[PDB]
RNA sequence: AGAGUGUAGCUUAAAAGCACCCAACUUACACUUAGGAGAUUCAAUUGACGCUCUGA
RNA sequence: ACCUCGGAGCAGAACCCAACCUCCGAGCAGUACAUGCUAAGACUUCACCAGUCAAAGCGAACCUUUGAUCCA
């Protein structure tokens, strides 16, 4: 099945979104857009937040 | 209930039992080809349309295209895709051929036949050639549709065409102030003898463009015409005011019209010094207004609309505090 | 001052005004439908069997400004009229009949393997170094 | 690689067998129709 | 050594049309080629 | 033994008829495959709704049909058709009212 | 001997559009892209050079 | 045996129409991670709840079904 998970801004910002990926799968490393740094920057998974 | 058919009925002409002996659209772009066709045909049903609607001279040709391809040198540069074009002698030989034509239709398309002659049309026998003097080194020319600044049309133009008398007037279709219909004329020179210019009998003295800022793109026509015997004719915008209709109207049955050359003038400084300098007014500046947004009759009770439905009737932003 | 009396609402006449300006309407549905409608002019290029043909034609459909290799000022200049190097004169032509005409700016739509045509690319190649815009200004709303 | 006088030959090679087959094919046809 | 084969499939033919069209089909073999007019199964 | 087939019905259809006024956005026809095509000054939605993208009435025209050549199906399609047959479709337009904004005197400089 | 007469294969096309072909992708066809060839029978609406038909 | 949602017929042509009615399907996956933010105007499962579509604008780029509140 596939879980949601909580992506981090690796730019030092609070800021997180949630994702889903595969179980299974590898834990996510992803471009994404922070709003506070107004710019495309890596986000890692951190925690688990549910499994869907 | 079936009502028939007001006419015939597409696809029905082919439909035949057989399909597999019919040749199909082996191609997508033959198809398009057919559907623009059929597209352009007219119909008995409501279509988008409706609501939004010598010899030896031959011979010649012959020849020298078989020349042409006699030479090896032009099948090589052909077929290495290098050769190419000159590009003034072909505009030259366009202009004496079917230039005219041409021209016909970018005025049609511009609208200069319908607001001068209500839709009377004719063809621009004359290859002329107006172009202001920028400078001194230099002369912009003024094509069918050209873009010319009032800047460089502030003083009178060079005008040239192979031809033998003339009369040559510049109007502008769209510049009046106050009159939808009207126009203002810039120039006109008449009983021109030849081709000198200079020798043209000057009615109205020469002025140059003046669209107001922020009203658009105004659209000046030279026009000329061929004149069989000379007549005698007649900073004022009231008397700078009058129709190309009625004044071709007057002057008809000696005069017609054999060459055009128009040009596209936005706002420029020169305006401003034209409406202060000469014009001796305040100039008149326009802007393009939207009609404003609409919005449904507001309602008592806006059910399931957000907070901003009230933002959408209020017309001042600043708070406001009634009788306190 | 009688020549300072201005009708409160200006009334310009010239069909290209609102387009120039970029405020005009473009016909903005026909999404399910190829090509679409939403441009002021477009350039059409008609390939026949014989003749290469371009035009550039305005929403309402009326052709503005056409360049024909049918025309005996420009075939009188090149060998076949049915290849690269006629295309490209083509819209060397038209590039220049564009810009006399005013029009600096147009769309041209093509098919997947048109695009790919080198004749084609050729024929871009030459509007664009004539200086016609393939791309339409957006709509300013 | 190759220089320019082969790529013309070539060419005026295809050309030629482009008028030699049209012949071909047309004088195969006429026998077809007659 | 290897002989590749090929397969034509026609259908309809008319009486002076399959005469036409076998006899350009003898004249025209280019070299040493094996023709056939079987029949399907 | 037969279960479930208790949905009811999308409400769907044309909610402007022909010549209806209709301002920018409203919805003209919700369908759930296209029944009729967006015309000019019509749009389509993530669903196949038709809503008009300006200010007008509503017309229902029969136009020719050439669909964007990455429809591949349609493509096929068209590509089986005989020479003469061209296909038809019904479209939706808006017939825009009011100009798109007048030039205003504003200021007598 | 007489009649119909006549644009490259077709055109109530006026020197054009369809047709036609090779090259590449195709098993192949097709599509597409590149290229190729082509005619208003001769003289002033008219006469005579060629084709079809009616006879010997 | 069923209880929610959806597709087809009954219900032929705007919408709407039952059943122990005749059949079928689903409790998500794949994708990406602007699949962002805002916002005119609309639709709406006959109420409400809920559910849809969306111009313009800003910002990156150049998507195709399930369930409330409280409580944690
Ligand atoms: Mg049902
Ligand atoms: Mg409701």
């Amino acid at each position: 099945k596939n879980i949601l998970v909580r992506m981090v801004s690796e730019a030092g910002t609070g800021f997180c979104f949630n994702t889903k990926r595969n179980r299974l799968r590898e834990k996510l490393t992803l471009l994404h857009y922070d709003p506070v740094v107004k710019q495309r920057v890596l986000f890692v998974e951190k925690k688990k937040i549910r499994s869907l | 209930r079936r009502t028939p058919p007001l006419g015939p009925m597409p696809n029905s002409d082919i439909d035949l039992s057989n399909l597999e002996r019919l040749e199909k659209y082996r191609s997508f772009d033959r198809y398009r080809r057919r559907a623009e066709q059929e597209a352009q045909a007219p119909h008995w049903w409501r279509t988008y349309r409706e609501y939004f609607g010598r010899t030896q001279q031959l011979l010649e040709r012959k020849q020298a295209i078989q020349e042409l391809r006699a030479n090896v040198e032009e099948e090589r540069a052909a077929r290495l895709r290098t050769a190419s074009v000159p590009l003034d002698a072909v505009r030259a030989e366009w202009e004496r051929t079917c230039g005219p034509y041409h021209k016909q239709r970018l005025a049609e398309y511009y609208g200069l036949y319908r607001d001068l002659f209500h839709g009377a049309t004719f063809v621009p026998r004359v290859p002329l050639h107006v172009a202001y003097a920028v400078g001194e080194d230099d002369l912009m020319p003024v094509y069918c549709g050209n873009e010319v600044t009032p800047t460089e049309a502030a003083q009178a133009p060079e005008v040239t065409y192979e031809a033998e008398l003339w009369t040559l007037l510049l109007t502008s279709l769209d510049g009046h102030l106050l009159e939808p219909d009207a126009e203002y004329l810039h120039w006109l020179l008449t009983n021109i003898p030849g081709n000198r210019v200079a020798e043209g009998q000057v009615t109205c003295p020469y002025l140059p463009p003046f669209p107001a800022r922020g009203s658009g793109i105004h659209r000046l026509a030279f026009l000329l015409f061929k004149q069989d015997q000379p007549i005698d004719f007649s900073y004022q915008l009231a008397q700078r005011t009058f129709r190309t209709f009625d004044f071709y109207k007057k002057h008809q049955e000696t005069m017609t019209p054999a060459g055009l050359s128009f040009f596209q003038c936005r706002w420029d400084d020169s305006v401003t010094y034209i409406f202060h300098q000469l014009l001796d007014m305040r100039e008149p500046v326009f802007e393009f207004v939207r009609p404003p947004p609409y919005h449904p009759k507001q309602k008592r009770f806006p059910h399931r609309q957000p907070l901003r439905y009230l933002d959408r009737y209020r017309d001042s932003h600043e708070p406001t505090y009634g009788i306190y | 001052v009688e020549n300072e009396a201005v009708a409160p609402e200006f009334t310009n006449r010239n069909p290209r005004n609102l387009e120039l300006l970029s405020v005009a309407r473009k016909e903005r549905g026909w999404r399910t439908v190829f090509p679409s409608r939403e441009f002021w002019h477009r350039l059409r290029v008609i390939r026949t069997q014989h003749h290469v043909e371009a035009l550039v034609e305005h929403q309402n459909g009326k052709v503005v400004v056409s360049a024909s290799t049918r025309e005996w000022a420009i075939k009188k200049h090149l060998y076949s009229t049915r290849n690269v190097v006629a295309c490209e004169s083509i819209g060397r032509v038209l590039a220049q009949r564009c810009l006399e005409a005013g029009i600096n700016f147009m769309v041209y739509q093509p098919t997947p393997w048109e695009a790919a045509s080198d004749s084609m690319k050729r024929l871009q190649s030459a509007m664009t170094e004539g200086g016609v815009v393939l791309r339409e200004p957006q709509r300013i709303y | 690689e190759l220089t320019f006088e082969e790529t013309e030959r070539r060419a005026l090679l295809l050309k030629k067998w482009s008028l030699y087959k049209q012949q071909e094919r047309k004088m195969e046809r006429d026998t077809i129709r007659a | 050594l290897t002989t590749h084969e090929r397969v034509v499939q026609i259908s309809g033919l008319s009486a002076t049309f399959a005469e036409i069209f076998l006899e350009i089909i003898q004249s025209s073999l280019p070299e040493g080629v094996r023709l056939s007019v079987k029949e399907h199964t | 033994k037969n279960l479930g087939g208790k949905s009811s019905g999308r409400r769907q259809g044309i909610k402007k008829m022909e010549g209806h006024y209709v301002h920018a956005g409203n919805i003209i026809a919700t369908q759930r495959h296209f029944r009729w095509h967006p015309g000019a000054h019509v749009g389509v939605g993530k669903n196949k709704c038709l809503y008009a993208l300006e200010e007008g009435i509503v017309r229902y025209t029969k136009e020719v049909y050439v669909p964007h050549p990455r429809n591949t199906e349609a493509v096929d399609l068209i590509t089986r058709l005989p020479k003469g047959a061209v296909l038809y479709k019904t479209f939706v337009h808006v017939v825009p009212a009011k100009p798109e904004g007048t030039f205003k005197l504003v200021a007598m400089l």
